[PDB]
């Protein structure tokens, strides 16, 4: 997509992540773990469901028969009707095709951006205590125990309390 | 040492189309074009009249097959292939227009026209309208001359519409097998009939001659109609050949008319119908029948148009 | 110590709809569907003809109410409910087609057909066309037989169109109250009229009989028409029952025709009209009247569709 | 929106900012002040007005009467006309609804991005003399007087002239 | 010391329109509206029948100009301005409907109706249908009375349709110059003709009188038609004035019909045609002719709509 | 566009870059040179061509004549036909205009983002060995010979091998 995260600087998705759409995978002295981010996941789900709510409906507009399947209407009027119906079919087939392609383009990009927004959120939380890997990872100078990792996930991580030791490892 | 951000994925996605790409795989997708038909007329909660062997135009004239439909009331009217408008062979002028009126009528109420007759017969019947022996259209009168070859006098009959809604008036014209049968029925000579209301002017001279034996009979009856407005009057000048309306029809309200060959079902509800059944769906489009009627998804030519409901699938 | 970036906001935004969201509040928004009507026909700068009591088809035949409209010129033509096409009760065959022609005609110019008559009367009149005493349609001639019950001879009349634009030709057919009144007027027997031009063939036998007393009269006049091409000739064979055209009509240019019940106003300009008035707007859509005509915003079913003109509103 | 600034990492908008769409709010030894950015504001206004110019018009295409309100046309042709008109109404009602929703989505995102573009402009001006707060703020190491703040606003701020003192405060 | 990222550009871009901007310059762009016409009918690979002087309806009746088109087969049928349906002046009732049927017929196959006649002539001819001396419509028979002023007896003729596709039946009605010429041809008195099939009822009394000399002749022949269904029978009652069908037409398959004034060309292939030629294009829209037919780009009012195929142009 | 790179923080395009859509222009002790990035260029070309493939086609739907240019149909039916055709023309003229404007907006933005994605890729490769100029340039502390520059272009550049010397030049 446009934001270059999904099928971009992030190599690929995780098939083990069954908990949400987006998430964190850490690696420290205590080992590897993976957890789903609710906020980002929910923001994408809510936008996608809002699209569906908009699209999944027919109108209250009634149309009646203007021709006859058991007793053919006069040929001239019948041909005008068929021409008109076919013309209308052509408009709706176009509308339907264009609507779906446009929506799908936006849905994919929308998901791409939510991934990027999560990425930039964390970068900002970590401040000068970390550096970008380039593959969708943040190498952390100071020692993050499983507690530390959970503080980052839950938006409570205080950068100033590990700054000097991380800075000293420049 | 490190913390990594990622997103979910599957081994195998669902292909969808975008502005830039055909067949891009996404995590999840859903259909926007309805293809599931229900092979019944889903009429739960609706006053339904299935005409069966009664033709819809026959509800106005009343051949024996339509005896139980002379004053029907309905939200939904179903025409069947086996329907017939006639007993004595014949057809209506401006027939499809009249079917369209009756389809959305809400059904019909009938009222006596109030015609009396002096100097002629009024009880012409036939073998093709069977009610235990010969009969005729229940709402019509076949006017003849008193006796064989007798002069059918020139006649002037009125009906005023004293109600607040337009009255549907129907009358016929007979076409005997011979030119000699026209003389026996109504006396010899050229017969003229005319009709005049505030916004209507038309005239009909008969046309005898042999026709194919339909229902074993080679005669034909023309059927004619107009909408007589409230407080308007309609006049019939006639020398013969003429089938007189006994009752007038008034439209009840609103309905929807369909043609179909499948069974009624009061267990399902639907508002989109076609000859093969009912389209029940919340999807915006359908690819079942371009002539579906009611409140329907829009017909499109494509069988399927998948809408992405997940991110792009980028597996390991 | 610090510098912060931000954006403006209000305590209370304007709700709009997006692809993903119903009722998201934005800083500012504007309407795309026009709902404001002007209850006048805004005709500033346009040659306007308000027909009033004159029926549009009456401009071709000329009943007294249409005397001042026999050769009108116009960019805009207004039909009124009180309009009447006839003085002597009657109606036109193919009437709506003819109204459509006349609505965009630019008005009409009239020219003598050049008919002379020998062996018949030409000055038939009536009580229902009042010009201080009895009269008749100003552009037409009621042809009778010299005297009561006299033989109306078989007649052959031509008119060539020597101009470069098609000529509208109109003629009538009379329907007397009685079958005996047809004999008094044009002599007894079946009367035939026929018409033939390069691409036209039609014939009309009359049809006497009683009709409701319209304007106190129970007779009717049929009215008929065709477009005679440049250098084409048109022939009228007739034995009676026939109302002869005195003048032919030629169309002037271009116009727009409307039906309406509100006043003309030369103080406002508009190009989109409906019966209730004028839609003056630059907006792309309107929800006032689906049958509006001229150069109009597209009719939509929604009353309102707000377009964001500011960022999303994210207050404190 | 897609760029995650408005109703994103910036908590909320300023109701006191009546001067433009976007702006700077500073805080130093001389106190707090707020000023509107013309360039960003104008770029968004110009794009939005360009949308309006495109959309606010009807066509020069004339349509005439094909039926009659005072004298009903024949029923069959009348029903064909009504069916055709209703079909057309259905197309335009759809077009209008989809147009407005699509435009509004783009308008909101367009405003979001302009906010982000201003944010990234300033980040780039400040170089290594500042660090990201995460709420839409740049904490500045060296001392910016009201003159200093105006240099940033007006695109004249020279990072090299305050670098060492800001760097030394790492 | 430094590495810089950039993008390509030109001194001068191509202007395109966006949602926010008119006339933004981009690196490259391409046209979406087709304006290039090919001034030929491109018919490579198609069975083509160019009717030339033969009128399309004349293929059913067979005036001399249509002698080589009585049983044509085609994928593409071309009507020309010089085409004429008639030799003896006349026209068809419901003509455009019939042209529409024949345009997509795939052409026609002809079959003997099987009519025999006793007590009348069958070989009426004229000066206007020239096949080295007088003649008549190749598929029709002009029925007269045995001799001048003789009684044309009342007649009853049938044709059953034993094939599996509908039979097109055509018959005529003659309109002599005089009322006296009608008596010479078929005997004096009012003549009646009627037609009756399962879903058809109509009657035609003639109408003599003088008409303009077309082809030097002032008589006219009416032409009439219906589609007789498989296993259906059609009856003709007649006292005169009647032009009898000799053969019936059956439709072959499928075709496309066009009207045009340009040459056929078997060197180019196309599927979108208009009177001025062929639109060959892969573009989604065209601004050549709103009445183009076949499989065409959609007609739009704009002459040009450029689609960006490169980034925005931001030169030095 | 939305991503603020093309006609944004990058002042202008290069007219000398005839090799691709995007590229690098370096400046070192060995002099200046310029080279095209294949990957970014190709990604934009492929998306644009995919749009064309979608759009450049008419349908297999056949329409026949319903009126007559040599022999005018009856006026009433003729006017209904003309009204219907004009109504359809109005829908397609709108569809065509809106399609092209929407596509062009997306095409321009799509190209803008690809430029930005290349910019961010390189920033991430260089790590702490460089700093952002602000005009679309990365000033490099350590000494990049033409070999060095080619390693950046070809995605092989190892930041750790020049880190200290670049860091020391802070
Ligand atoms: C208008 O189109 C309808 C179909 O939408 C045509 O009716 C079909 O005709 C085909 C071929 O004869 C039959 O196989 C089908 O049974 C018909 N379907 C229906 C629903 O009627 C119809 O002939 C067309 N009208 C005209 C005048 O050509
Ligand atoms: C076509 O629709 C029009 C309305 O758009 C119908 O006319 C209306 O009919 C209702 C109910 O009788 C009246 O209340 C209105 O006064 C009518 N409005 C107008 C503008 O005429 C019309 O009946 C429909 N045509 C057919 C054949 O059903
Ligand atoms: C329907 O529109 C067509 C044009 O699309 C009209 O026909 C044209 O009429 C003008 C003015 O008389 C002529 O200059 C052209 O030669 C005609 N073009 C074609 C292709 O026929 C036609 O008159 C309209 N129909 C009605 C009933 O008004
Ligand atoms: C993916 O894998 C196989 C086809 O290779 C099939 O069984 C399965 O249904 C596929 N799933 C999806 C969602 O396409
Ligand atoms: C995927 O989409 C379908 C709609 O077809 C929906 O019902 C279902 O809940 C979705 N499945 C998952 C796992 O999200
Ligand atoms: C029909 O009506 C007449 C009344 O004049 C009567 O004489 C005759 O018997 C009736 N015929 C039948 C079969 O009812
Ligand atoms: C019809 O006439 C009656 C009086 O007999 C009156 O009450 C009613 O309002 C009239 N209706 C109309 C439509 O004029
Ligand atoms: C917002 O506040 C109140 C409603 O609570 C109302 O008076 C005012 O008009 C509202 N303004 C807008 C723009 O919605
Ligand atoms: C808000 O939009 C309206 C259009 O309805 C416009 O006239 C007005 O200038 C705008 N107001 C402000 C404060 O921008
Ligand atoms: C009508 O015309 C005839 C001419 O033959 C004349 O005798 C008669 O008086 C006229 N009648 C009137 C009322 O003008
Ligand atoms: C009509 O005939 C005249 C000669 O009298 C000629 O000048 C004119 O061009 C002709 N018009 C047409 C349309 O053929
Ligand atoms: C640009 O320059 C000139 C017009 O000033 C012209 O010769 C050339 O064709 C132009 N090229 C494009 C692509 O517009
Ligand atoms: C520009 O677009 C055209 C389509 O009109 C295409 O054929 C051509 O290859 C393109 N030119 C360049 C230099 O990309
Ligand atoms: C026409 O047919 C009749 C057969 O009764 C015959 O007598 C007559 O000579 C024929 N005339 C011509 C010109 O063939
Ligand atoms: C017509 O009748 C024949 C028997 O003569 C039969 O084979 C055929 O199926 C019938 N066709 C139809 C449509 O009923």
């Amino acid at each position: 997509g446009l934001f270059g995260a999904i099928a971009g600087f992030i190599e690929n998705g995780w098939e083990g992540l069954i908990d949400g759409w987006y998430g964190f995978r850490h690696q420290n002295a205590q080992g590897e773990g993976t957890a789903a981010d609710y906020k980002s996941t929910q923001s994408a789900i809510d936008q996608i469901t809002g699209k569906l709510n908009r699209l999944i409906e027919k109108t209250n507009q009634q149309f009646e028969l203007i021709d006859n399947e058991f007793n053919e209407v006069e040929k001239q009027i019948g041909n005008v009707i068929n021409w008109t119906r076919d013309s209308i079919t052509e408009v709706w087939s176009y509308n339907a095709e264009l609507l779906v392609a446009m929506e799908n383009q936006h849905t994919i990009d929308l998901a791409d951006s939510e991934m990027d927004k999560l990425y930039e959120r964390v970068k900002r939380q970590l401040r000068e205590n970390a550096e970008e890997d380039g593959t969708g990872c943040f190498e952390i100078f100071h020692k993050c125990d499983d507690d530390c990792m959970a503080s980052i996930r839950n938006n409570t991580y205080d950068h100033s309390k590990y700054r000097e030791e991380a800075m000293q490892n420049r | 040492d490190k913390i990594c951000l990622g997103h979910h994925a599957l081994s195998n996605g669902t292909k969808v189309n975008t502005l830039t790409e055909r067949g891009v795989e996404v995590v999840n997708a859903t259909e926007t074009v309805e293809r599931t038909n229900i092979p019944r007329i889903c009429s739960k909660g609706k006053r339904t009249v299935d005409l069966g062997q009664c033709g819809l135009l026959g509800t106005i004239t009343g051949p024996p097959q339509c005896d139980q439909f002379l004053e029907f009331s309905a939200d939904l009217i179903i025409e069947r292939r086996e329907g017939s408008d006639v007993c004595y062979p014949g057809k209506f002028v401006n027939e499809e227009a009249l079917r369209q009126i009756l389809r959305e009528s809400g059904g019909i109420d009938k009222e006596a026209m109030g015609f009396t007759y002096s100097g002629i017969r009024t009880n012409g019947t036939t073998s093709a309208c069977r009610r235990s022996g010969s009969s005729f259209y229940a709402e019509m009168k076949w006017l003849l001359s008193n006796t064989d070859n007798a002069a059918f006098p020139q006649m002037t009959k009125s009906y005023k519409n004293t109600r607040k809604s337009p009255a549907l008036i129907v009358w016929g014209i007979h076409h005997s097998v011979s030119t000699a049968e026209q003389t026996k029925l109504y006396g010899s000579g050229n017969k003229l009939v005319t009709v005049g209301s505030s916004n209507y002017q038309q005239s009909f001279v008969p046309s005898p001659g042999a026709r194919p034996q339909v229902n074993g009979l080679s005669g034909r009856i023309d059927f004619h109609w107009l909408m007589l407005n409230p407080n308007d009057t309609v006049t019939f000048s006639f020398n013969g050949a003429f089938i007189a309306p006994d009752r007038a029809s008034f439209l009840r309200g609103k309905s929807m008319g369909i043609q179909s060959g499948v069974q009624v079902d009061a267990n399902c509800e639907g508002d989109c119908y076609h000859s093969g059944g009912t389209i029940i769906s919340n999807l915006p489009f359908q690819n079942i029948d371009s002539r579906a009627v009611g409140k329907c998804p829009r017909y499109v030519k494509q069988r399927s148009l998948l809408l992405a409901t997940g991110m792009k699938n980028v597996p390991e």
